[PDB]
């Protein structure tokens, strides 16, 4: 009868052994046990995103966005969701909000929340010459 | 870095 941080912790492990689907679940046992956790959601979301399920990537971001609304990674990772479904402006300004909230935050994921706006604002330079 | 598992 694990408890939902044990839960957590070996969807963890699961997670660094690449086991995606396997992770995603065990984060879902967690919620079960306290779905309060908003951690538990941008974990599953960002199984999701590596499984290419993007469309619950983005529920599970929604759901942590209500229990935390300054979550970095959830923004984050809504931004990569919504760089996917080619919705460029939205997913350009979720980024740079996660970019905010990093430096309100002082939080250092090096110059990932950068690589991925200069990322996000190339394809939507490539969707508009795609188009003349 | 922000693409890992808290
Ligand atoms: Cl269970």
């Amino acid at each position: 009868s694990p408890s939902a941080q044990e839960l957590k912790e070996q969807g963890n492990r699961l997670f660094v052994g690449r086991k995606y689907p396997e992770a995603a679940a065990c984060y879902g046992r967690a919620i079960t046990r306290n779905p309060l956790v908003a951690v538990y959601y941008t974990n599953r979301a960002l199984c999701y995103l590596k499984m290419q399920q993007h469309e619950q990537a983005l529920a599970d971001c929604r759901r942590a966005l209500e229990l935390d609304g300054q979550s970095v990674k959830a923004h984050f990772f809504l931004g990569q969701c919504q760089l996917e479904m080619e919705s460029y402006d939205e997913a350009i300004a979720n980024l740079q909000r996660a970019y905010s909230l990093a430096k309100e935050q002082r939080l250092n994921f090096g110059d990932d929340i950068p690589s991925a706006l200069r990322i996000a604002k190339k394809k939507r330079w490539n969707s508009i010459e795609e188009r003349r | 870095t922000i693409e890992e598992v808290d």
